[PDB]
DNA sequence: TTCCCCCCCTTCGGTGCTTTGCACCGAAGGGGGGG
């Protein structure tokens, strides 16, 4: 019965929501009137003009429309920080999953606020004396009682384990089930004490448990039955069905790509025009489907060892990881496709897959797994020791298993005695967005094209795809745009713009490269003639 | 002491940041006995603020600190701090000859906050795989990170140190954050002995309280200039460039003789003889270098932002400065315990020695602009950090390409 | 006349230079998981 208050208001500046009156009055009623008899509802007299859009439906149900009370009610912080996930459960000899009921009907609402939270049928003016479903503050404030009332019994029983999300308690022991069942009996004696009306036996549940999508035993763990749709005139709603469930489905299936079932959405208008598949998306799904094809499990956590979170490239921008504790018995996996950046190579996307799975891994279990990256130590360090950033990587082994991330072409260092050197420029119009690209070499060789509708960077761009094109295998070529050098530096693999795409092919050819940047429009040796050039 | 916002602000409402399960179990034990003897109370869903928090480990004394990431609620009420009452920086400073850093931060455990300003100091314990809600809590008494603290126990620090100050004019105290600077011209050998005697009479004052650091050696590196007889094409190409991107921070540097001296398409490698006129042009070019920068000036308006450059092989280079292309102050930064350890650690403690000068030179923690990805930042700058305050930072992410202060 | 938490991709706008294009980041829209 008794259950402390929370203080509650509203953002300042205004009232409570008024919307307009409306004219069910005796058979739903009935249904209310339950609710009044434990103390659900209250009388609200003429003197608080307040109202809330009421509705009603069949159940196959009050679902008040609280939208202006939800938009005016004062901030509440969202603890809620995450959600527990079964790889970080420590392996329990006896469970027990209780699921309160009654549970936003159970706690007291502020006297104050109570007035507010008005509902409309004609009198009788209905109040929500308890706390509202649906309403904003709702979650936070039950969540917040149930830790304050469950507190005190984790205090006195230590070795019990009790796992809270919303309006459920998952309990687990390494005691016998004999004395597990009584520690649950003192449980929910303690939570009925304080009025949660918590199932004696009705919602109790033995191995397997069902969660989210997780189907709990004794000893594994596994994802719901995912039922891939099966059609042949696929639209873009079903696209995106499709894209949700699979990567659902990730967390534990391994090997699943869905880079080229997503590159579909890519252009539609609306959600509903039917975007025929390609081969690539078709093999893709099937080879998913038929991966998904068989069933495939988790296992606990056990502290007593160390993570180890292998990493896999699967080719263009696709990345795998299999965090598991135990050889081939994995805890985890994932897939890592997210590609930030309009020039990146695939060390780069290593570190940040790296990243990415330290700050899961700190998220679910608490300690940073031991990496097995597919990458030679010596190529890391070559990376990293000459690049303008700070990367690191937490700590790794090598994994020989090809296809092996590498850096592809090493620009040289120093100017190379005996090759050809190119003074290459581009300039473009501001107005008119047509420009002219061209080169001089030493020997006195010049060659200028005309471009359209390319600007200045891409004008120096495809100066560098002509002065790769027509030199040898080793080559000097000197710019002064500071944007085509950066780009050409960092020694990216792909990128989004074609240009840059086929400026890597060449690079990957030549032997021997060498860029060196000098002022512009400053009077340095060819820059002068590569200038006259292009200024006609 | 009432304490107030500044008008039209919403107060800080950061997340907090996953962390490890030592440093949550630590945060867990250190946050119990603070809430015994009531310098934080449990708060519960209607407190809508919250700020970081994350356990350092200090001097790798084996034992754990709690860092509350204050740098929003300072940004809110800077009025509180520069407004009210902010101590001035010793303008002597700058000129010592040695410097000893002291926390007083446990002094600062005493002070009640203000009644409407607690629910702002909000923080979180959070949860490893999420089991139970965040452990929420508010702190009662002043806290340690917040330059509203300071300002409140300016006065009770400056009663404290009277005695001291009048017997012993000749150091220099400065105060910043939670932390003290303590200045002496006496020998490396009395200082010491005078710093715990320092200690002691802040013991004697009921306070408990908690490294030579010495800003006379803190000098502005002047760019340098390669210098060979055989000077290639290319060679003489990256010095006009270098003359060139100096000529904005130098108004007197001339780059014209060079100019007429690369006139062919010549190659980059054959050794181009250079005369005798580019020579005396070189000279005078070194000449003007030698002197320092001529026009930079404090202002006390202005922030100041630190630039951070990675040349490789273990060595950073930082740039202090206000209005841009004018640097207040150029150095650079060498540790090889690092390397042999991360890399990431080269940088926090590049940023700490940095944030450390600026503070005993200026007085005020500069933003930094991270050489960094921030995912690989704020994952691992909680591992290394060893300083009660955080400083503003922005990650940049187009290359540095210019990187000629080490050419 | 359903409220949110969390993840993934895609598109839009702000933002700072690289300076008027280009390359970043975050916030919004779909999906997924239900509680
Ligand atoms: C099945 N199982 C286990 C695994 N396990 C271990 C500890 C707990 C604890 F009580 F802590 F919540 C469990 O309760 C939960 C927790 C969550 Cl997030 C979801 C669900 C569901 N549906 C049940 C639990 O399922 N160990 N031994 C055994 O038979």
């Amino acid at each position: 019965s008794p259950i402390e208050t929370v203080p509650v208001k509203l953002k300042p500046g205004m009232d409570g929501p008024k919307v307009k009156q409306w004219p069910k009055i005796k058979a739903l009623v009935e249904i209310c009137t339950e609710m009044e008899k434990e103390g659900k509802i209250s009388k609200i007299g003429p003197e608080n003009p307040y109202n809330t859009p009421v509705f009603a439906c069949k159940k196959k149900r009050k679902l008040v429309d609280f939208r202006e009370l939800n938009k005016r009610t004062q901030d509440f912080w969202e603890v809620q920080l995450g959600i527990p996930h079964p790889a970080g459960l420590k392996k329990k000899k006896s469970v027990t999953v209780l699921d309160v009921g009654d549970a936003y009907f159970s706690v007291p609402l502020d006297e104050d606020f109570r007035k507010y939270t008005a509902f409309t049928i004609p009198g009788i003016r209905y109040q929500y004396n308890v706390l509202p479903q649906g309403w904003k503050g709702s979650p936070a404030i039950f969540q917040s009682s149930m830790t304050k009332i469950l507190e005190p019994f984790k205090k006195q029983n230590p070795d019990i384990v009790i796992y809270q999300y919303m309006d459920d308690l998952y309990v687990g022991s390494d005691l016998e089930i004999g004395q597990h069942r009584t520690k649950i009996e003192e449980l929910r004696q303690h939570l009925l004490r304080w009025g949660l009306t918590t199932p004696d036996k009705k919602h109790q549940k033995e191995p397997p448990f069902l969660w989210m999508g997780y189907e709990l035993h004794p000893d594994k763990w596994t994802v719901q039955p995912i039922v891939l749709p099966e059609k042949d005139s696929w639209t873009v709603n079903d696209i995106q069905k499709l894209v949700g469930k699979l990567n659902w489905a990730s967390q534990i299936y391994p090997g699943i790509k869905v880079r080229q079932l997503s590159k579909l959405l890519r252009g539609t208008k609306a959600l509903t025009e039917v975007i025929p598949l390609t081969e690539e998306a078709e093999l893709e799904l099937a080879e998913n489907r038929e991966i998904l094809k068989e069933p495939v499990h988790g296992v606990y956590y056990d502290p007593s060892k160390d993570l180890i979170a292998e990493i896999q490239k699967q080719g263009q921008g696709q990345w795998t990881y299999q965090i598991y504790q135990e050889p081939f018995k994995n805890l985890k996996t994932g897939k890592y496709a997210r590609m930030r950046g309009a020039h990146t190579n695939d060390v780069k996307q290593l570190t940040e897959a790296v990243q990415k799975i330290t700050t899961e891994s700190i998220v679910i279990w608490g300690k940073t797994p031991k990496f097995k990256l597919p990458i030679q130590k010596e190529t890391w360090e070559t990376w990293w020791t000459e690049y303008w950033q700070a990367t690191w990587i937490p700590e790794w082994e090598f994994v020989n298993t090809p296809p092996l991330v590498k850096l592809w072409y090493q620009l040289e260092k120093e100017p190379i005695v005996g090759a050809e050197t190119f003074y290459v420029d581009g300039a473009a119009n501001r107005e008119t967005k047509l420009g002219k690209a061209g080169y001089v070499t030493n020997k006195g060789r010049q060659k200028v094209v005309p471009l359209t509708n390319t600007t200045n960077q891409k004008t120096e761009l495809q100066a560098i795809y002509l002065a790769l094109q027509d030199s040898g295998l080793e080559v000097n070529i000197v710019t002064n745009s500071q944007y085509a050098l950066g780009i050409i530096q960092a020694q990216p693999d792909k990128s989004e713009s074609e240009l840059v795409n086929q400026i890597i092919e060449q690079l990957i050819k030549k032997e021997k490269v060498y860029l060196a940047w000098v002022p512009a429009h400053k009077g340095i040796g060819g820059n002068e003639q590569v200038d006259k050039l292009v200024s006609a | 002491v009432p304490v107030k916002l500044k008008p039209g602000m919403d107060g800080p409402k950061v997340k907090q940041w996953p962390l490890t399960e030592e440093k949550i179990k630590a945060l867990v034990e250190i946050c119990t006995e603070m809430e015994k003897e009531g310098k934080i109370s449990k708060i519960g869903p209607e407190n809508p603020y919250n700020t970081p928090v994350f356990a350092i480990k200090k001097k790798d004394s084996t034992k754990w600190r709690k860092l509350v990431d204050f740098r929003e609620l300072n940004k809110r009420t800077q009025d509180f701090w520069e407004v009210q009452l902010g101590i001035p920086h010793p303008a002597g400073l700058k000129k010592k000859k040695s410097v000893t850093v002291l926390d007083v931060g446990d002094a600062y455990f005493s002070v009640p906050l203000d009644e409407d300003f607690r629910k702002y100091t909000a923080f979180t314990i959070p949860s490893i795989n999420n089991e139970t809600p965040g452990i929420r809590y508010q702190y009662n008494v002043l806290p340690q990170g917040w330059k509203g603290s300071p300002a409140i126990f300016q006065s009770s620090m400056t009663k404290i140190l009277e005695p001291f100050k009048k017997q012993n004019p000749d150091i220099v105290i400065y105060q910043y954050m939670d932390d003290l600077y303590v200045g002496s011209d006496l020998e490396i050998g009395q200082h010491r002995t005078k710093i715990e005697e320092l200690r002691q009479h802040l013991l004697r004052w009921g306070l408990t309280t908690p490294y030579e650091l010495h800003p006379d050696k803190w000098t502005v590196q002047p760019i340098v200039l390669p210098e060979k007889d055989s000077w290639t094409v290319n060679d003489i190409q990256k010095l006009v460039g270098k003359l060139n991107w100096a000529s904005q921070i130098y108004p007197g540097i001339k780059v014209r003789q060079l100019s007429k001296l690369l006139r062919g398409t010549k190659a980059l490698t054959e050794v181009i003889p250079l005369t005798e006129e580019a020579e005396l042009e070189l000279a005078e070019n070194r000449e003007i270098l030698k002197e320092p920068v001529h026009g930079v000036y404090y202002d006390p308006s202005k922030d100041l932002i630190a630039e951070i450059q990675k040349q490789g092989q273990g060595q950073w280079t930082y740039q202090i400065y206000q209005e841009p292309f004018k640097n207040l102050k150029t150095g650079k930064y060498a540790r090889m315990r690092g390397a042999h350890t991360n890399d990431v650690k080269q940088l926090t403690e590049a940023v700490q020695k940095i944030t450390t000068e600026s503070i005993v030179i200026w007085g005020k923690t500069p933003k930094f602009k991270l050489p960094i990805q921030k995912e690989t930042w704020e994952t691992w700058w909680t591992e290394y950090w060893q300083a009660t305050w955080i400083p503003e930072w922005e990650f940049v992410n187009t290359p540095p390409l210019v990187k000629l202060w080490y050419q």
